[PDB]
């Protein structure tokens, strides 16, 4: 089960986030702030696995823009890299050669593409077609 | 993804058997003098198809795309056997650079429905194609309006292609 | 009333955050007195800024009214936008939230399946618990439809209402039944999802759902042997999503069963040969094969060619995937002991790893690879890595060396050697929650407390800043100083037990600022247990606690009165309670 | 006593850096912003943070940071005046303080940071003589960088010869909530501005109270002075002896004396207001403001701010004198009164709205401060008296002064 | 890319190598690493210019240590410009040669050094005499054998106070370096010609020869008084620094006058308004400013008995002045200010800081411990605060009227009738256990103890030590108070403390409430209530021992974080 | 210099191209010899945008005369170019081929150019007339 979602800038600037878990927002900025901290405090070598408080944590560098879930610590932790490259190439379908200032202006349609490919944490599409020819049937409807 | 040649000699129906691939039709070719080029996404990798004839005059035209060429593709014709020995010395001309070595050798036996031709094996022996170093080639039988051989040779590429799962 | 990109290119152009901060009250003012005027019109942007505001960390609880009255609007985007603040500024704690469900339930009345996908998708991201009481039996209802686009959603909502409310999972046993044949793979996955989590809840599912063991059996090798599909496909797999949860499915039933697991065996035996382990995919493909084996009653055959998977797995110069092997022999711990203690040199050798995760994993897998036979040799290495890490592993380091010394211990001589050993090389690291541990079982010791208390004041003569170790010190100082100090009532030949010093580190304790004041509580009790245990030197340590009557803590001070009273009133009280304290489990 | 200045951004990067001993690495400047953030997220937010036995003095400009590393028992006021003095004399030189300086100016700020500092001592730091060998657009140095007196070099002349004087009062005032003064003080400060030619001498004459008492005419009318501060210029062993300011001026603006003062006398601007804090649904500033002082003075351009709620909406404000302009991004209001006379009241009414529901947090309650300003007139009464120019040459100059009252801290505290 | 810069470097054009100077001096500036060009801008460094040669000083500087071998090429080069006619040039080469740390070239370096030691200008005299102290640093006892220390001491012999004051400093820091063999105080006639030095040098050069008087102590009255009459003047200038080791040497030398007679209170009340004054200056410096009051109202109480509307916090203050200045209204609470202080206290509690609110209840607290009188009006003021029933507040409020009932258990009877609803779902463990001591301490006044207790008591095992142990008390003092009622309660606390319980030092007080209330229990009115003395507090006045050495460090990192100056240093 | 452009132009995405063909026309614009870049934007002269293909034309229009033995690289895309739904397009690749003065490619161009002149939509008819 994903717990939460969030996608931070190099720089630290969160850019999305996401709770599965409905925790509070002061709760949300520690634990958000935490993670952040960590990812940027670590190298290029680290298997982009951590086992923070009880979360077998699943983070990937695509960019300067890094990526960041943590599925529960009894499932399987390569399919959680596999969601966000799913999701990373339903972003660049969607958008068409996905920029930051694409995630930046149109922010709110990545997370249309996220709540039309995962509700409650958990896969509701396999199909890469099927997803975003939703969205832009939902879009079609404006 | 990656970019590929279609050439060969001329009236060897590697125009048609290309519009075959793009749209699955045969159309009225002309003897192609210029060029042509589509795109195929197929196996989700989007076969960039670059065509040049083999017209006598643009035989010699065939060095300017070969700046940043990845593969080849040499289409056979098997019912001319007259035309195949200057084909052959026009595939050794096209082979003989030091810079056409990453793109690799698919030869397309073609018109593959007359009874004067080939099979897909006369014509490697009539090539010498196991002298090759260098050259990852593999031949198939192909079929215009048929459509036959036209996507195992696509499936090969994409083999030579992608080195992944 | 600005656009949301202009308010993005206004805090975009903004460097300080002590003027981002002025250009996010400017805008919200804005929006506040907007919201003030009732538009509906703008209303959409005027939320969306509010949502981009929020995401940045800003003052937006004001603003869902508003995000309540877009989902109580008519329009389709400002519906959209309405759902999509309803996900992001409520939550079960919010006190608020509870006003969607009129709206979410003519919202799932709603013509339009993408209406009704987002009242499914914002009650299966965030529908509490109350809402789920209120709004279940209309998520069975779109799951009574067969709506491909509805079915996918109304599944996971099912599984949400099993989350937040796992007393209602008996009305969706009717509705999942014979479902598992449908062709979109979306709607399959998610039934999947949901078949793993019924199972996962009650037992009672559990025998209703090991009858369609072969129907899924029969649904993943028509996924194994389905060589290519367009969609559904990374890395030449048609849908190993859904293979997964299909393989974790099969983890979790028959995991005490063996006529299915033994339906489950020869797709199994194909899988472990028809996955890949060049790309990330066929590697995790293949690693929810091994735990699918590894947890279910199978073939001991299937797990020799598992252990010679996880053998291939170490190997493997991705440190994904030695992260996957040392998660791999981390869960057959119990299963197949025999066939990871071979790992073990490997185990050990990624101790030496350049990151946190494999360190602590493997440390974790060395911990639980200790048995009745490598307690000797694995444990030398174990504390040499102690005295290698870093302050973060310590503290889990302290506490699995000792977790694994409690249950093999060889020698009860050498088991508090290590235990002596890493109470001097961790110190301040150590969890105090182990000290009444290690009280506990050298109090369960009877035969050694001279060399266990003799070697505790040849170690902490040197130190009391590790606070842990004079937690136990004190406490054995206390209770075995007649064994520490023997036959030494007056003045003999120099032992170096000396019964003056041995009162006076724990008094160097006392008056020293490094202590807990439980430091000092445990002195103070040592203190009061040796007038008793000590007739050697006496009426100085009455001194101690007629002028320590006025220290500053509370507790200590409570304990230096009432031991001062027993020391000057009821001297004949003293030694009739000074007795050993009993031995516990 | 430091062994590296260095200036950072923002960021923690570097703008400009400056060794001197070798005593802190160079590479011990990156864990500053760090420590930074993880001793002000737990309210040990200090201008000295520490790695191990490297120390952090560091003031803050807008977007610099002026850290002042040190391992040593470094003298600490010496190195942050030093930072004090360099923010001083860049301001002088840069009259904007930003990266574009740093970045692209850099030709003279590393010559200017070598001349202000050796070894961790300030040598010669005086803005003005600064200029006179360290240009941008080079001789010996000047003699009045090693005279006695370097505030002032020879050689510089005017046509005319104006001595401006620029008195300029600033009420310090803490008022509680029950409408009591805790503290009325009043901090002067005297800044002129020199034209003169050559090396003069000043004595300045003040209506003191301890010099009428030196001399039996304390009886009149006077200023009590608590203390007073001067400049460097000033001979401060002759103002000990029998109180007189003796001071060759430096050449341009300078401020002569800040002085302090208590002042039992009632406040300028009175504020009295009420607020009718209603759950979830408005608030109101029933606001009032009379003026203490004579019916002769004028208040210019008064900004009399009343901290407001965070999400306050739908401003309302039934004035009867001056503007209002809500400022939400301050979370405040400005009630402007451009003219503003001695002896008036003049109301204002504000209402606001209130969201439905509450913060998860509080907001708290600043107090009302408001900004003055009021010319011809001192409200400790302090005037010069004299001011005699000695010139060797001997002229006449034009000794000119205004009396300004202004604000310092001017709180009023709120309910 | 280097190499085109470095043939820029190697053309003969100056336009050339000045664009390509100053190419690597901006890529030193971002920190490029420009180390590998070292020995060719070598060469391009004798040039006529004098803007060119500052950068190039400039990088000789930032890459002394990268180059120690390839630095030998520049020993010549500093020679001859020390033989310029320009001064600017001389002194900037001769500070040049002091900043660079290599020591296979200070050797050669000792000769220019004292000839610019001897040259007629004092600029480059008062560089030379700074570049003393930067090659003593380098090498102490290459300084030694060349004799710099009898040239410094020449330079306080010098006229025109800069290079004198130059030379005081480059002293305290070589004295310093010394392990004062051979110190060099001095007699007090070169003491009162620094005195006449005094009025003429800089400002900062005002400070560094107050330095020297931290090193020197006065033998008489007289002589001690004739000084500081010269050291008194100080106090008005508008630099806090010059301001602040005027204060130093005050407090240094106000312990050798009389104080019978009358200038020792004359200089007492004209140090007062200062150190008020010093409080308006900008707030990094008033931070080191309320420390260095902490070290004077602890050494000396009676300057700032009188001045307590100064130290009140305003809303622009940061949180390192609003702390500090509560711990001066602590230092500084009397009897007649009570009012004053405990509204402003009141008014503290009403802040968003939640660290300044809880430091703000503990000075309420110390203020309640400090003075007996006022102690009810703290207790008053922190009902009304807990009537504020803001968590944290109460979680201070509990432990602070706890400390006020361990000194002053007196006449509080009536006010526990209230704290027994003091939001009992209090969850610190530090106030849960003061709140049980509370209960327990006073539970003849509070008739529902035990059932209070009952919810204290539910979630027993897995609290603390702390918690478990003031409740294993505070039922025994309870149940000595009413052995009715809580018969049931006594034992049901043992049986959790001793049996089920692992808790070692629980379990030790449990066994021993146990053995008591079984071998007499009627004994426990004398053993457990006994008597409890008057309780002596953590008074946290420094040592004047240590204080004494603290006078001696004022302005410095010690005097700052109020400790020795070795605890620190390394 | 015009390697970076070659090497922009020899990728496969549209953005990249495009601004390759606009530095070309750009530096023809002021009269840089790019006559060494022609048989390469022959290649990337198929495309579907319509706004690019013009520029490409002007380019071949601009160079005819200088690669008189490279051009024989567009006769096929002519003979395709005018044959499409867009009149606009055809129109213009016939415009295209008249202006080319090339002796050895207009053997060739007869054909299209009747078709053309037998179309239905008069802009490519008055077009070919003039083509003619
Ligand atoms: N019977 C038969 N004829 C074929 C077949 N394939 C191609 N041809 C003939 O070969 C001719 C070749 O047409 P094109 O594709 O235009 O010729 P090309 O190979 O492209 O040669 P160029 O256009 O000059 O480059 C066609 O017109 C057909 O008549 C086939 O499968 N069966
Ligand atoms: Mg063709």
């Amino acid at each position: 089960m994903i717990h939460f979602i969030l996608l931070f800038s190099r720089q630290g600037k969160l850019r999305l986030q996401k709770w599965y878990i409905t925790l509070p927002d002061k709760e949300r900025k520690k634990i958000t702030r935490e993670i952040v901290q960590i990812i940027l405090s670590r190298g290029h070598r680290t298997s982009s696995f951590v086992d923070w408080k009880e979360l077998k944590l699943v983070y990937k560098r695509y960019a300067s823009l890094y990526f960041c879930c943590a599925i529960e610590n009894q499932d399987n932790e390569l399919l959680t890299l596999e969601i966000v490259h799913r999701y990373v190439e339903l972003l660049d379908k969607y958008f068409g050669n996905v920029c930051e200032l694409d995630i930046i202006f149109n922010f709110e349609k990545a997370y249309f593409i996220l709540d039309e490919f995962i509700i409650g944490g958990e896969i509701q599409e396999t199909s890469k077609k099927i997803a975003v020819k939703a969205i832009e049937d939902s879009d079609m409807l404006q | 993804e990656m970019r590929i040649l279609m050439v060969g000699l001329d009236a060897a129906g590697k125009t048609t058997i290309l519009y075959k691939l793009k749209l699955g039709e045969i159309v009225t070719t002309i003897p192609t003098i210029g060029f042509n080029v589509e795109t195929v996404e197929y196996k989700n990798i989007s076969f960039t198809v670059w065509d040049v004839g083999g017209l006598d005059k643009i035989r010699p035209l065939w060095r300017h795309y070969f700046q940043n060429t990845q593969g080849l593709i040499f289409v056979v014709d098997s019912n001319d056997r007259e035309r195949v020995n200057e084909a052959r010395e026009e595939l050794m001309r096209m082979l003989a650079e030091d810079e056409l070595r990453d793109a690799v050798l698919l030869v397309f036996a073609n018109k593959q429905d007359l009874p004067n031709a080939m099979n897909a094996a006369e014509i490697t022996d009539k090539l010498g194609l196991h002298s090759l170093r260098h050259r990852n080639w593999y031949i198939q039988a192909t079929c215009a309006t048929s459509g036959d051989g036209l996507y195992e040779g696509l499936d090969w590429l994409s083999n030579q292609l992608r080195n992944q799962k | 009333p600005i656009r949301l990109r202009e308010l993005i290119r206004t805090i975009r152009t903004a460097r300080t955050q002590a003027e981002e901060r002025e250009m996010i009250q400017k805008e919200c003012a804005a929006i506040r007195s907007s919201f003030r005027e009732e538009d509906n019109t703008y209303r959409c942007r005027n939320v969306a800024k509010l949502l981009y505001m929020h995401m940045l960390g800003y003052p937006a609880h004001f603003g869902q009214l508003e995000c309540l009255k877009l989902i109580a609007s008519q329009k389709f985007t400002d519906k959209r936008i309405g759902y999509l603040g309803a996900m992001l500024l409520l939550d079960e704690r919010q006190d608020v939230h509870l006003l969607m469900t009129n709206c979410i339930k003519n919202d799932l009345n709603h013509s339009t399946q993408f209406v009704q996908g987002l009242a499914l998708c914002t009650l299966g991201c965030m529908g509490s618990s109350e809402m789920c009481r209120d709004l279940a039996g209309e998520v069975e209802k779109l799951l009574k439809t067969s709506n491909s686009y509805l079915r996918k959603k109304a599944a996971l909502c099912a599984v949400h209402v099993i989350r937040k409310v796992p007393e209602l999972m008996e009305m969706f046993l009717p509705a999942t039944k014979n479902l598992l044949n449908e062709k979109n793979h979306g709607v399959l996955h998610t039934s999947v999802v949901l078949l793993t989590e019924m199972c996962e809840r009650s037992p009672d599912m559990l025998a209703h759902f090991r009858k369609l063991v072969p129907q899924l059996v029969r649904i993943l090798k028509n996924l194994i042997m389905s060589g290519y599909s367009p969609e559904h496909d990374v890395s030449g797999i048609s849908d190993p999503f859904l293979q997964v949860r299909i393989l974790r499915l099969l983890r979790i039933l028959g995991r005490n069963d063996d006529d299915s697991s033994e339906a489950m065996n020869d797709i199994l035996a194909q899988v472990a040969t028809n996955t890949e382990t060049s790309k990330n995919v066929g590697n995790a493909i293949l690693y929810e094969t091994v735990l699918t084996i590894m947890d279910i009653k199978s073939e001991s055959g299937l797990r020799v060619l598992a252990i010679n998977i996880l053998g291939r797995f170490l190997l493997n110069n991705d440190k994904n995937i030695r992260y996957v092997a040392l998660t791999s022999l981390l869960k057959t711990v119990q299963t197949d002991h025999n066939a990871v203690q071979r790992h073990r040199s490997t185990i050990v050798d990624c101790l030496k790893d350049l990151d946190v995760s494999i360190k602590r994993r493997a440390m974790e897998l060395s911990f639980a690879l200790v048995n009745g036979n490598n307690i000797r040799g694995m444990m030398k290495e174990l504390l040499y890595f102690l005295d290698s890490c870093e302050p973060e592993f310590k503290a889990d380091c302290a506490s699995g060396i000792f977790l694994a010394a409690e249950k093999y211990a060889p020698s009860k001589r050498w088991h508090i050697d290590t235990i002596m050993r890493v109470l001097t090389t961790a110190g301040s690291y150590v969890r105090d929650d182990a000290v009444p541990n290690l009280i506990q079982l050298i109090t369960n010791s009877v035969e050694m407390h001279a060399y266990t208390v003799q070697r505790l004041y040849k170690a902490i003569l040197g130190d009391y800043s590790q606070q842990p170790l004079v937690q136990v010190a004190a406490w054995c100082i206390g209770e075995y100083g007649d064994l520490l100090v023997s036959g030494q009532c007056e003045e003999e030949e120099p032992i170096q037990v000396t019964e003056d010093e041995v009162l006076d580190i724990l008094e160097s304790v006392l008056i020293s600022n490094m202590s807990t004041s439980v430091t000092r509580g445990y002195a103070l009790t040592a203190i009061m247990k040796l007038s008793t245990r000590f007739t050697c030197t006496v009426n100085r340590i009455k001194k101690v606690v007629s002028i320590y009557g006025s220290s500053i803590d509370v507790e200590l001070q409570q304990r230096a009165v009432e031991y001062n009273a027993l020391f000057k009133k009821y001297d004949h009280m003293r030694s009739a309670l000074l007795e050993r304290m009993p031995v516990m489990e | 006593s430091a062994s590296a200045v260095y200036v950072l951004d923002l960021k923690g990067k570097v703008l400009i850096c400056r060794n001197y001993r070798g005593d802190v690495d160079m590479s011990e400047v990156e864990h500053f912003m760090p420590i930074l953030m993880e001793k002000e997220e737990e309210g040990m937010l200090s201008p000295i943070l520490a790695h191990g036995g490297v120390r952090f003095m560091w003031i803050k400009h807008n977007n610099l940071y002026l850290v002042a590393t040190s391992k040593k028992n470094a003298c600490v006021s010496l190195v942050f005046s030093f930072l004090y003095k360099v923010v001083q004399v860049f301001s002088e030189y840069f009259k904007e303080l930003e990266e574009e300086s740093i970045r692209d100016n850099f030709v003279i700020i590393y010559e200017l940071l070598d001349e202000l500092m050796d070894f961790g001592y300030p040598q010669t730091t005086d803005s003005k003589i600064l200029q006179e060998y360290i240009t941008q657009e080079a001789p010996r140095p000047p003699a009045t960088v090693t005279n006695a007196v370097s505030w002032r070099s020879e050689g510089i002349k005017y046509r005319k010869n104006e001595v401006f004087l620029d008195v300029i009062e600033a009420v310090n005032l803490l008022v509680s909530a029950n409408g009591n003064v805790l503290r009325s003080e009043i901090v002067g400060s005297i800044k002129m501005r020199v034209f003169l030619s050559g090396m003069p001498e000043l004595r300045l004459g003040l209506n003191d109270k301890v010099l009428f008492d030196n001399t039996g005419r304390g009886k009149s009318k006077s200023v009590e002075l608590e203390d007073v501060k001067f400049h460097q210029c000033v001979r401060l062993s002759r103002f000990e002896n029998d109180r007189t300011i003796s001071f060759i001026p430096p050449d341009g603006e300078f401020e002569l004396m800040s002085y302090r003062l208590n002042t039992h006398v009632k406040p300028l601007i009175w504020i009295e207001s009420v607020i009718e804090k209603h759950s979830h649904s408005r608030i109101e500033y029933m606001v009032k403001a009379k003026s203490q002082f004579k019916r002769r003075s004028t208040a210019n351009n008064v900004e009399i701010h009343i901290p407001v709620p965070n999400d306050a909406d739908s401003p309302k404000f039934k004035t009867t004198v001056g503007s209002v302009k809500w400022v939400p991004e301050n979370s405040e209001i400005v009630w402007s009164v451009k003219s503003f006379p001695g002896g008036k009241e003049y109301l204002m009414r504000a209402h606001f709205g209130l969201p439905s529901v509450e913060a998860e947090d509080k907001e708290g309650k600043p107090p009302i401060s408001v900004k003055f300003e009021i010319p011809y007139f001192t409200t400790s009464g302090i005037q010069v008296r004299y001011l005699k120019i000695i010139e060797k040459s001997g002229y006449q100059a034009l000794p000119w002064v205004r009396y300004i009252t202004q604000n310092g801290d001017y709180q009023l505290r709120t309910q | 890319e280097i190499f085109e810069l470095k043939a820029e470097l190697n053309s003969d054009k100056k336009e050339k190598k000045k664009e390509a100077v100053k190419k690597v001096i901006a890529s030193m500036t971002v920190g490029k690493d420009v180390s590998a060009l070292f020995p060719d801008v070598v060469n391009c460094m004798q040039t006529d210019n004098l803007e060119l040669k500052k950068l190039v000083y400039l990088y000789l500087m930032n890459y002394a240590k990268s180059q120690p071998d390839m630095a030998i090429m520049a020993v010549n080069t500093f020679v001859k410009d020390c033989e310029d006619p320009n001064p600017l040039i001389r002194a900037l080469a001769v500070r040049t040669m002091g900043c660079i740390r290599v020591d296979k070239i200070t050797e050669y370096l000792c000769e220019p050094l004292r000839k610019c030691l001897k040259d007629e200008d004092p600029y480059v005299r008062k560089t030379a005499a700074v570049c003393v102290a930067k090659l003593h640093d380098i090498n102490a006892q290459l300084v030694e054998d060349q004799g710099f220390l009898d040239t410094l001491k020449d330079l306080i012999s010098d006229s025109n106070p800069m290079v004198v004051a130059n030379a005081v400093a480059a002293l305290s820091e070589i004295a310093e370096s010394h392990p004062s063999s051979n110190l060099l105080d001095l007699n007090p006639q070169s003491i009162n010609k620094l005195l006449t030095a005094l009025n003429e040098c800089t400002e900062w050069g005002q400070i560094f020869i107050l330095d020297c008087l931290a090193n020197y102590m006065p033998k008489d009255d007289r002589e001690a008084q004739s000084i500081c009459e010269r050291v008194t003047p100080r106090l008005s200038h508008a630099n806090s620094a010059v301001v602040l080791s005027a204060v130093k040497v005050l407090m240094k030398f106000m312990e050798m006058l009389s104080k019978d007679l009358d200038y020792y209170g004359t200089l007492l009340k004209k140090l007062a308004p200062p150190l008020v004054t010093l409080l308006s200056a900008e707030p990094e410096l008033q931070y080191v400013a309320l420390r260095n009051i902490n070290l004077i109202v602890q050494k000396r109480p009676e300057i700032l008995k009188h001045e307590m509307k100064v130290f009140f916090v305003k809303y622009n203050d940061p949180i390192y002045v609003k702390l500090e200045k509560l711990d001066i209204m602590i230092r500084l609470a009397s009897q007649a200010n009570i009012a004053q202080v405990l509204a402003e206290l009141r008014e503290y509690a009403t802040e968003v800081d939640v660290d300044f609110v809880r430091k703000a209840v503990r000075a309420i607290g110390r203020c309640a411990i400090k003075v007996e009188q006022s102690a009810e009006r703290c207790v008053s003021t922190l009902l009304d605060l807990i009537q504020t029933k803001v968590n944290y507040v109460v979680q201070e409020a509990i432990v602070v009227i706890k400390d006020i009932f361990r000194k002053y258990p007196n006449k509080y009877e009536s006010v526990i009738a209230t704290l027994c609803e003091n939001l009992d779902s209090l969850d610190e463990p530090e106030a849960r256990a003061a709140m049980i001591w509370i209960v327990g301490e006073y539970a003849e006044r509070i008739d529902n103890a035990d059932e209070l207790l009952e919810s204290f008591l539910e979630g027993f095992h897995d609290k603390s030590t702390q918690v478990q142990l003031q409740l294993l008390t505070a039922i025994v003092k309870l149940f000595l108070k009413k052995p009715t009622e809580t018969q049931e309660l006594v034992q049901q606390v043992l049986s959790l403390a001793t049996q089920d319980s692992d808790n070692p030092d629980l379990r030790d007080r449990g066994y021993i409430y146990w053995r008591l209330l079984s071998t007499d229990p009627v004994a426990a009115k004398e053993v457990v209530l006994a008597e409890k003395p008057l309780i002596s507090e953590e008074t946290d006045l420094i040592e004047p021992t240590l204080l004494d050495e603290l006078i001696c460090y004022i302005g410095t990192l010690a005097s700052v974080y109020h400790k020795p100056p070795s605890a620190f240093v390394e």
